[PDB]
Parts: C-alpha cells; structure tokens; sequence
C-alpha cells in the first residue's frame, strides 16, 4: 500500500494556476469560473456569498474557494453517482473562486440543490459541499452550506445531528435574502474563535 | 464490483492545521478539532472535465505564454503517475499547476520581490491524466523564492500543483521539489509535515534516461491519492 | 517510621492534558497549568472500604452477570500486584474494572456499536488488594472497540481500572492492554502518553504457567501508584 | 524505584464500572454512591450541586466526580489522619456521583467539614477534595470547593492564599443558598475559558 | 502452451509425517517414506464445482447460522488471493473454512470444553475464487482452543481452511492465524513446520485500510499451491 | 518465486468445513457428499468401503476420505483432461465422506472407471485416487486404489510396476465381493505397521 | 491458600525418551507417546520423612564411610538452594547423592573399570532441606568416569542426585557437573537434553566467597522442581 | 519464573545412592526399603512383584522402581491430601526397590489401597502410582497399577476411561494369584513394542 501524498498550503499565488484571469494572466481560451448556471440550466437560480475572517476578525484577501454540488433533482454530474437517475445535462456541479483583493467578498451564481440520499435510506437536507485554500491553511479546510429556509429538512439531517455540540450546528445555516427579486444566501466563514464554523474530515 | 467509501486521511501523514513555525498558519488554523463524518453520495462524487476544453499548449510551459520569444530558463520536462492507495492508476485527473520564473518571481499582482520578470513566461498550466494515470507538461526549472515569515526565509525551488480527480474526498493541493536541492532542509512550510518519509515523497527525481538531448532534461514525480475500497456485504453509502 | 508527603507526580511519565489527536481532549483540557500545592492532611488521607460489604462473585466477570448460561468469549483469569514507586505492596486498595464484552460492545445507554450484545455478560468488578497488594478476578476477553475520533478509531482490546488507595494524592484511572494486539501501536489514547516505555507499561503480559488446562488463560499485570517518603527530621506535615 | 502506572481518560462508558446503576447494571449487593450522611452522621447537613462545563461553555454529560472530606470537627476517617482525635464512626467522608445524561447536573448530599490542620501548625479553611473524570480528561482533574460563607477562614486560608493570581481564588468558592430550608452549595466547574476552575497537581 | 507436470512438492516446506511433539502424529505417521511417482492425467486433473450451487450467505459466517440475533464476537472481514507457485492466479478454486466461535467453542459433538456455544453461530463456510484469484468470507475471529497434547496446550486462534483448484496434486488443507497472537510460539502444531519463514506463511496480516468504520476489521491472507510447468519439446504427460 | 503455502493437520473437527451434515450443522442446501451416481451416469455401479487403521490395528474414527475417477470411459470431467473425447456429462468424479464415529467404517457410492493413458502412450489400468485426512495426519496421505479382478491391466500397470518392492503392491489391490447382487470393492488401509498401505508423493 | 495442580511439565526443556546417541536408551524409550492426565490427590501428594531417622555424617560423604583414615581427593562442600518454579522455596525436601571417587571409580558390583578403589570412601549420602530450600552436604571431587557408549566415552565429573519432595508429581532425579570441566562439552548424556540454557542449568559453581582455608573448596547448586498454582475459582481437584 | 531442572537418567549404579544395601555398601542406619507394612498397618496385605522388559523382551536388570499410594481407607499420607479425614498412622505410603542383578525380579510388600477421590466429585479405581529409573531412562517412567479383581471400579476410572485407545488399559491391570493364602498381584512391565505399558506425564 501507499502513503497519500502530504498536503502543503497553496500559498497566497494560487490565482496564477487555478484563477489565472485574476491574477491577470491570460493564457487559457477556457478558463474554469464561479457560475454554474448554464442557459439551459433547471432549478431556481440563487446566489451565494460572504468572507472568511482569521482569528482576529479580519477578512482573508487571498483566499480560495470551491463548491460541489448536485443538480435540482439532487443527482449529482458524476459517474460515481449510484442513483439510477438521469441528471441535469447542462450542469458541471462544480465551481472556483477567489475573495476579492480589495474586500475579501466571494461569491457564485448557481442554484439550490435537491435532496441527496444519505446513508442508510437516510435523506440528507439540501447542501453544498464547500473546500478553502489559503496561505496559512496547509490542508484544504471541507465545510457544507445548508439553507435556513430548509428548517424542517435541517432538523433530520444525519450529518448536523452527527456534530454532538448543538451550538455549532447554527455556523453552517446560511442566511436567506432577497435583493432585488434575486435569491441570496450569505454565509460567512470564521476560521478561528467565537463562532468559529465547523470543519469535516471527509 | 461495488464501491464503498475512501479509506480514512491518515492525519499523522500531513501537516497539523496549527503549525507555529509557520506563522501564517497561527490565525487561519481552527481551534477546535475537525469533525469526522461517515462519507455519502457528497464526498465520493466530483467533477467531469473534458479534455476538449483545454488547448493545445496548456501542458506546455515554455511556449504558452511565449510572446516574442523562449522564456529564459532552464528547459525541464515533468512526468509521472497518479495512483490511489490501493496502486489502481487515477484516470482523466484533473491536474493544475503554477509556479515562479527562472528569477523567482511569480506573475502576481502581489509579489513585489525583486528577481526580473520574464515576458515570456506565465507559470501555469493543466492538463488531464491518460488512462494509465500518466501525465508529462514541460516547463522552466523555477528559481527559489525569498519571502517574509522570519526575515531571511528562502523557499526551495518547486512547482505547486492542484488535483481534482474522482472523489471530492480527493481533493488535493501540495507542492514538489527537486532532488539535492539544498533549502529542502531548512524550509518551514515542507517542515509542517511531521515525518521524514512524507517529506521524501514531494520530491522530484531526476530522470536520466528520459532527458532530451541537446535539448531538455527531466524529473519523475509520482502522485498518491486516496483510494475507495470495495464493499462486498452490505453497502450503506445509500 | 513517620510518613511525610507523597513523591512528586512526575508530569512527563502521563499524558499532557491538551493532546489533539485525542479530538475530546481540545475542548476539555484547562488552559492554565496545574497548580501544585505542598501536601496537607487533606491529600494523604483516603476513604476505607470493608470487604463485608462485597458479594462472592464481585470479581468474577463471568459469573457474576450470568442469567441463563455462561457470557460468550475467551475465558482469562487478569492477576498482579499494586505497588508504590518504593515498591512497598499496596495492602486493601479498591480496584474497579469495566470492558466491553466478546463483540467489543459495551452494557453501557450510550453504545450502539452493532457488535453484538451477550445477555449473560456485564462487564463490571472490583475487589480489594490483598497484604502483598496482590489483586485477581477472571473475565470474558474483550473485543477491540470501534469509535468516533477520526471515522475509522479502532481502540486495542482493554480493560479499564481504577483504584483508590491510602492517600487521595494516589487517585488513578487508567486501562490496561494484551501482549501482541496490533492495534496497540496505533491507539490516539494510548499514544497520548509520550514514552515508549509507559506505553509498554499498560501492557499485561501472558503468563502461560498460570493457565489452566481445559478451561482458562491468564495475563499478568502489575500497577504501581505514587509513594510517601518517610520524614527523619521536621515533620510539617501539620 | 518504579514509575507510576500512566493514566488515561476514563472515557465515556466510566458508568459501568464506577456507577453501575447509571448504566443500568444492576449487579452488586452494595453499590457506592453520593450520600455520604448516614441516620446518626453529626454535622450540619448540606447539598453540593452544579455542572461542569468544556471550553465551548456547554455541560459535560458524561462526567463522573468524587469528593473526599473530613467529618464536622475536620478529622478525616483515614488510617493516614495523624490529629488523635476519635473521628465521627458514622461517616466514609467519600462519595461518587455521575452527571445527568440529559442536562449533565451533578449532586452531593453531605455534611459541611470543620477546619482542618495546615502545615506548619496552620489551618486549612473548611474544604472539600473533589476530582473530575471523564472522555477528553486524560488524567482526573482536581480541586477544592471552599465556601462563601466561610470568608474570615478563606481568607487565611494556606492552599488560596498560593494562588498568585488572586481574581482566580474566587473560582473556588461555592455560594451558599436556601432551598425550603436546605441550606445547598452551588459549585459550578468551567474546564477552560473565562472564568476557568483552578485546578491542582496534588 | 502446452502444460507439463506440477513442480514436485518441496518436502523441505512442509511438516514431516512422524512429529513426536504433536502426540497423535506417532501412530498415524507411516513408517515408510512415501514413493514418489512421475504425473499423468490422474494427477493433473480435478473436479469443478459450480458457483449456481451455493447460497448467497455461503461465504458470510456472520450471517448464515443466524437464527434470532447475530453472534457474539469481534467482526471481521478475511481475503487475499490464491496463486500458483509461479505467481499465476488460481481461477475458480473451491476454498472451504472452518473455524471455533468467539469462545474457542467448535460446533462438533466431539467438542466438550467449557468455552460457550453460541446459538446464532455455525463456523463453516465456502466460496469459489475469481478470475484474480481473489476471496473474500466475513466472520468473528476465534478464540484460541485447549486441546489434550500435553494437560495445558492452547492452539492460538485460528481458521482451518481447504482448497481443491486445478490438479488433484494441489490439493491442500492447512490453516491460518491473525498477526500478533502470542500463542503462536508456542504451537506444537505450528512447530511441526521446519523453518521459520514457513511458519510465517501461516500468518493473516492486519489490514487497517481495509477496515470498515463503526462495523469490522480486516486481515490479508494469500495462499500459494503448487504450480504447473510449461511444455516445449516433448510432452510425456500422455 | 513462491513456496507453496505449508500443509498443516485438518484436525479432528474437519467435519463442520467439509461435511457439515455429519457434525449436525445444516447450513448449506447443497452438500457435497459420497454419491457420485446421478440418475443418467453411465457405467457399472459399485461400492467402495472399507476403514482406516492406526499403528496399534485401531480404526480412525474421525478420518475424512475423497476420491478422484474418470468416467467409465476413463475420459476426467476436467479441463485439464487432454484427451479431447467426450466425458459423461452426468459424472463430478469426486465425493467425499467421514468415517463413522463409532465404527469408522466409510463407504462411496460410485461407478468403476475406465482405463486412463499413462505417460509415453502407456495405458494405465483403471484405479480410483484417494487421499485421507485427520487429526495426526500434517499431510493428507494420496493412494489409489486398483481392482482384485483387472488382475491383466494392472500387471502392466506403470504406477504398480515402479514400487520396486513388489510384496507391498497387493496393498493397493481392492476385493471385490458380491452383496445381493450389488458389486462391493472392500479397500482397508493401514497407516502404519505390517502390510502398510503404500502412499504417494503426487 | 487453596492449592491447584502442579503446572504442567514442560517437555522442550528435557530431554526426549528416545535419543541414539546415547545408545541404552534406543531399546529402553517408549514407542507410544506419553499420555498426559490431569491431576488428581494421587500426583499432588508425596511422602514425609523425618530427620530423626538420618545419622549425623549422613550429609559428610568424606567421614560417612570412613574406616582407617580419610578417603583421598579433593575436599569440596557443595550447598544450594531448592525452590519451586515459581521461586518458593522447597521445605523439608529428601536430596539423596552418589557419585564415584576421586579416581572415577564407583563402588558397584558392576563397576569395572581400574581406576583405583578407596577403602575409605562410600560415595552416597542424604540431607533433608531446611526452611529455606538450602542444602549442604560435603563430599572428595569425583574424577570422570570412561564407559563404553562409544568405545572411548567419558563422562565429566559428576554428582548424581535425587529430590523427593511435596508432590508426587514433582519426582525428580538428575546430575551435576563442576564450572569449567572441559568434558562437558563432549558428553552424550548432557547432550540429551535440547538446549544450551538448560544444559547450563546442571553446572555448579565455583563459589569462591565460601571456601574454608587450608581446607574444603565450596560449590553452589540450585534445583528447581515444578510449582503450584493458586486457584481462586473452582477447584476442581477434588 | 524459572525451568524446572532438567532430567538425566539415573544411570546403572543408581543403587549406590538409592539402595546402597543392594550395592553392599552400609552406610546408614535406617535404609529405605520396599517394604510399606509395619505391625499395627491396617488393610488387607499384598505382594506386588514382576520385571520390566525392554524393546528386546530381555528384563532390566539395573531398574529401580519406586511405588506412592493411599491406604486402606484411601487417604494418602501427606499434608497435602485435603480429605479431612484420618489417616492410618503406621503408613509411609512410599516403598522403593530393585531389581534382582540376575533375574530381574522386583517386589513391594504393601496392603491394597482404598478407592481416592477423583476430580470433580468422582471416585478412582483403587491403584498404585509407580515410577521407574533406570541407565538408558532420560526421565522416570510414570505408571500406575489397577487391580484385576476391581472390575467394576476400573471400568469407571477416569484416568483410565481417558486413554482414548482401549485396548491399552489393559496393561495397567495387574493380576492377583494366591500363593500359599499370600495374595499376590503380578504386574510386568513392557517398555518398548507390543502390549507396550501406558506412561503418563503426570
Ligand atoms: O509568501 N509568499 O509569497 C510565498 C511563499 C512561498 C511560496 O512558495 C509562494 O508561492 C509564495
Ligand atoms: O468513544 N467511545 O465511546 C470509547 C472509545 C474508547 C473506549 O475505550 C471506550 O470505552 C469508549
Ligand atoms: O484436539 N483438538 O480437538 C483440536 C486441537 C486443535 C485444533 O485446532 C482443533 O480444531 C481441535
Ligand atoms: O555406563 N556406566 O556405567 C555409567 C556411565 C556414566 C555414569 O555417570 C555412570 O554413573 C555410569
Ligand atoms: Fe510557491
Ligand atoms: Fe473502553
Ligand atoms: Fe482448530
Ligand atoms: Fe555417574
């Protein structure tokens, strides 16, 4: 057997090679981004955003994040998906961004997923799986997104009643507004302190 | 044959999240231990990316960026295999890479360090694995960087990369070296990780009999990731 | 002889209270260092128990739950002897002990591990030490215990001890192992105490000359707790 | 010379060893528990309460605890008590007790302890010994409860008065209240954080 | 490819007949050597077993005695591949197994130790090998078993298995033991193998990637029978 | 290379792997036995018994048997059977069964084979394989078993013709007698001691 | 104390019954493996013997047999301590010796050989333990003794002996050899037995410390005979 | 722990130190001997004699046999029987003897031993524990002796119902014969070929 190669930090330079328009490099005529809607896309159309602050409060202006996620029927754009079910055909699932240098705000334009089945004949609340890579954070860091108008769903959900402190179960919910007859969900990641939000191994 | 989950991440084989020695990592590691989860539908699944997409340089370093000439460098090729643990090769990966120029400075708004640009040189690059989990790109030996964590720390030369493969489980970024380079010893960011061993397998060998004559040599550089077991009783992932 | 206080804890032979492998240790570890204090009448004094108030089969595990026939596993007789660091005998100490069962599953609300439970088996004992400290009860082996601290924790085979003894100073909770699981090297909870030689301390050695023929084997295992220096000169004690 | 025998933490399941009953065992004739007040006990008789809590201020509900006392005129009932002085023949001066499963609270019915010796012809104010053991605690904590209405004898008192920090000492008083003419000792443990209980290597 | 003969056994690996330490050896060992012949079609051929034969909990210990409950004792899960001598896969091989329950109790009428039966637990089952050579059974790990050799000899805990592959030469029925048992030194069956790299052979490994979170361990055990040569001149074989 | 995985003794409770019928175990629905006679198998019927003696003349009583033929054409239902002629394809060619407990007699319910090639166009004359295992026994033991009435074949028999001490030839000879019309062949084998049966490395 | 049986008889640390190179035991071992039985009263109990029936020079073999004048040779005292596998000692314990004389000859109606009789010298005698286990008896050195196993056999100096003590079970005879004597090396007899350690174990010591001026040399010898077990649960014994 | 001494024969002068009568050498005034009845020993009086054979059927004429057993009420003489009952104070229970140097005839005077407790509530069959050493005997020779006319008690010893093969207690059986009104039990011992005697590792 092998040993899984060791994780280093991507370094405050990870836009020349996963976001290189924003490091200002124009070399690719494709360049993978933050939208996952596609015209022909199904399901309601939400946007997604917040910051991720370090241990003194202070908005992380480097940082990198990506989301996974499945498509309205809660199918997922992968091979490995065992459902048996067709899944939306213009729909990656997936996508890449950075915080604004300036401000440190993040977002993505995609849409809310459905249900995925969770273990057991279990079904899991609607999520998205979420990863940040910064300089100072060695290991990419896994969380998951919820949406607080999904309270009932919320509620049953196997992997926020596997986290035993109850408190902390809050610091994945992420907030509901509308702005302008656009959906948005805020959701502001505190890596360190009070409130600080969960982390997965997983 | 029917998958069941990714074997666990062995934390002792990398870096804590709290690493003093590297002080970025003091206020952006958090306090409280990670929660681990039963692996669903969620964690084994990602992304499709089609290699129709990518152009025809995007492996090449040298000339994806080259304007009104070569870049100014040493010509290096780079090669190896993705393999999960279990040694079953890792099929049309996505892998991305990014480094520094020749100089040592990075094409980034913020580096500041005073190594000269080079206008013919971008430092990144992508492409897909082969169905053997082969992948090759070519590229300039990158200098080594000089950055502020204590005043005078010197990083050894080396080519981050960034992989995307068959489960989000998966997901990967790390960094390689080049053998006999000697600031691999006092680096702090490689020292984050706690054993000998793991340091060992960022490092890049130097491959002989594949350099090029007259022309580019070449490092071997294999790649491990997690691997899924297959289950043959009961299977609750659903 | 006049006794004066208890030796000192020596703080690198246990482990340290903050120990994040151990993921429960993060929240519940004081953030301050201990306060030691000079030993009073309070710290070397303890409670006295009568064995007239323990039943016959307190330290038979395999009978003393036992409904309708004998609990499933491998049958083992557990002896040694309590000593302090001067390795005077300790005479009359409480010994408590729990495990789990055959399947690794504990009679306990909160497990619901799907090993099996044995409905003739409890998993709970005690006994008092005898004039030369020396302790022995019989029980079922128990299976390895799979938990949550990283998803796959798989604890060794063990059996948890605790003994109250002549001075509260000696308080002490700990557990013990069997020579030659393999799990032991890789126990989060064990590998929180940082020398190999007090992990190797936890370790009950087969002792194959006290087996008994056709019915059951026997493991060794001694305990020592702290001890009090004798005082020649002042005594302040009080 | 011998090293002491490591300790580990007692873990989760404790119960089925030290309190079987919490565990539903019931297989012992006699079992140890936390009333330490028998029929003819002398002493003012009183009640210990409170929680213990972790560093994200929630109670441990699988925390066990004992304490160790002298009786009403502070001679502790131990072979290892030196004052010559005829102990109450009613009382163990030790009790065990567990957590509630559900909302983790704690309690002792005992008696309050006179003063007893300090070292070097001093005396200790009124005190009880209480340990702490539980998943996450690798090795029993300890401390004192003193109480609040002892003050004059707090204030002298040897162990307090070594704490250097002295805004800590305050961690270790009890405060007295009258339940239906009970007279009850609220003592709440806080592992870590604000307000952290000191703890001592004894 | 033409076969010819199996390479002859190498007696050197195996046990000799006469084996005084393991008593029941002395008059059921012949006194004469065993002749050797040259093969022929009886030697190199064997029978084939259908998989359409046998039920779908045939390699399930766990589950294929159980009437109201599961067994009691540690899960876990046992594979590995069967090879020839010459590292070629052994197709489609019949492999049978049997084993004591968690108290080192056979469910035999000629079994009368005291170690409990446990009603939900059978301790037989079989499988075929796939075109890898692979297997894979589930069951509960056996307690070691006192038997009659001298008073107090103890086996260490172990599974008995059979194979019956390709040629009636292959045929063989050993047994195998779990990493660690201390008991194993001790064997006067074990030690009726000459050398120590054999007895090795024995030896299941503790395959901790392969364990299933919150459910069962795993060990790797491969098997090597004898192997067939390949022909290219004469074929005496007929 | 490889060493071929060491043989160890079934031991005396080999019968709850391979005949788990006769250690009262019903776990399978299909149990391989000593019947090798299907309705449509072609050839003339035989029984074959007989018991297994120790060096002090005492029957195994807990020895377990296996026989492997060819059809009556002396064709293997085996792949590796290069005879390229048709085998019965009502015939496995293989049984197995245990001596009986408290007699140890063990008998197979078969068909007499065929003569089979030898090597270098020999013919051999028509035997049956058989191997014992049982406690005591580190090795299963091989030994064929050829017919008191094929007394011309098995005098240019080559396997019989290279035991070069001819006296222990007749061991391996079996006596066929007549049981009410059914054809019994009566094969006692003896492990150890005057007339021993021979035994072959394979 | 509630006595079990005595813990088995390890065989690997005798030598076997059957040994050819030492020729009278070819026709005179058991073919048939010795059976093994559990114990009963009849293996734990043993005779008593009372000091008051030994005669005061029954442990001085230099006066014992003593006629004209003292016998010639070498005066050495040999004492040791008798204790039980456990380490207990052995009370009251009858040791019985015989040897040959300084020349090698032993005074036997079927001793032949020439080395010269001594008028003044027997050859046994006999002790019964004390309290402690410790035995002394003085005695002339023996010289080695030629005898025909192969023609030119000769065996070291040597003290034969024989314990009757506790148990039946226990039943012992054995010899002793003196440090350094260089026949031991070549000695059929010793050779017998399996192992060095053991071999080692029938060597006396010199034990300088004890030697009595212009006197007796001294030697020490410890025996150690099989222990019994405690038993705390059943006893099965009667 | 330590190993228990190793054995290594007695050799062919054993009766120097064991039977020094036999050796002609007078040395002591008290001498063990073979002869276990004393004037007021209770119990019916027998003689015990026979020879030891080797793998040739020759006697041994250098064997040394000792005998252990009960009295007539089957209680051993030893502090370590825990009958609680009384034992016949005029019996050694232990005799020892030799071979003739010409005939190899050996003998005790003895009186026939009461029935002994068993393990777990069972009774044995009346009989002697006997050992013998001799030259080319590495380690004393266990045995015991059962009485021929004890039919019904044999037949339900559980040392001797645990030799699996039956046919072998029979050299266990002595043989009674009367001589003159002298009960005599022969008991010959065959260490090597047929009818070999059983030894136990006791
Ligand atoms: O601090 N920086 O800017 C750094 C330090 C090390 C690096 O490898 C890097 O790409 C950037
Ligand atoms: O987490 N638990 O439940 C555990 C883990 C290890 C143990 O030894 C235990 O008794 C309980
Ligand atoms: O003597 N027996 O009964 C035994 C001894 C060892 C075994 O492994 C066994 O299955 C049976
Ligand atoms: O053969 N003998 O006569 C011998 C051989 C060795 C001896 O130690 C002995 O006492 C006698
Ligand atoms: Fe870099
Ligand atoms: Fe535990
Ligand atoms: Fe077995
Ligand atoms: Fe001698």
């Amino acid at each position: 057997e092998l040993k899984e190669t060791p994780s280093q930090t991507g370094g405050p330079y990870v836009h020349i090679g996963l976001l290189p328009k924003q490091a200002n490099i124009e070399v690719f005529e494709h360049n993978l981004d933050n939208n996952l809607v596609q015209d022909n896309t199904q399901g309601q159309r939400i946007r997604l955003e917040g910051q991720v602050f370090d241990g003194l409060g202070l908005p992380l202006r480097d940082v990198l994040i990506e989301i996974w996620q499945a498509d309205t029927n809660g199918v997922y754009p992968s091979q490995a998906d065992t459902q048996g079910k067709q899944v939306d055909p213009n729909f990656l699932g997936w996508g890449r961004t950075g915080a604004d240098f300036g401000t440190g705000f993040w977002s993505f334009n995609t849409i809310k997923p459905g249900a995925v089945p969770g273990r057991k004949g279990s079904t899991q609340a609607p999520h998205i799986s979420l990863i940040i890579f910064a300089r100072g954070i060695n290991i990419g860091l896994h969380t998951r997104v919820y949406f607080d108008d999904e309270a009932e769903a919320n509620a049953k959900d196997p992997v926020l009643n596997s986290i035993e402190w109850a408190t902390r179960r809050q610091t994945l919910v992420a907030k509901r507004e509308e702005r302008d007859g656009e959906v948005v969900y805020r959701f502001d990641i505190r890596i360190q302190g009070e409130n600080e939000t969960v982390f997965f191994d997983i | 044959i029917i998958w069941g989950a990714y074997a666990q991440r062995n934390t002792e084989d990398h870096p804590p999240a709290y690493a003093p020695g590297y002080k970025t990592s003091v206020l952006r590691s958090p306090k409280n231990a990670l929660i681990s989860i039963a692996e669903t539908l969620s964690e084994v699944t990602a992304p499709h990316f089609s290699a129709d997409k990518f152009g025809p340089k995007d492996n090449d370093l040298i000339l994806n960026y080259a304007k009104d000439g070569l870049p100014i460098g040493e010509r290096v090729i780079v090669h190896g295999y993705v393999r999960d643990q279990f040694g079953r090769p890792v099929k049309n990966a996505l892998v991305e890479v990014w480094q520094a120029n020749a100089s040592g400075r990075y094409r980034h708004p913020n580096d500041q360090y005073i190594g000269a640009m080079d206008p013919n040189f971008g430092g990144c690059g992508r492409m897909l694995t082969d169905d053997n989990g082969y992948y090759v790109f070519r590229t300039i030996k990158p200098g080594p960087y000089p950055w502020r964590n204590r005043i005078n720390e010197w990083s050894p030369a080396h080519i981050h990369f960034s992989l995307i493969a068959d489960g989000w489980a998966q997901r990967l970024i790390s960094q390689f070296y080049f053998e006999g380079d000697t600031l691999i010893d006092s680096c702090p960011i490689l020292k984050t990780i706690p054993s000998e061993q793991q340091r060992r397998a960022l490092i890049a060998l130097e491959d002989k009999s594949n350099f090029i004559e007259a022309d580019s040599r070449c490092y071997r550089f294999d790649i491990t990731l997690r691997g899924r077991r297959a289950t043959y009783f009961e299977n609750d992932l659903t």
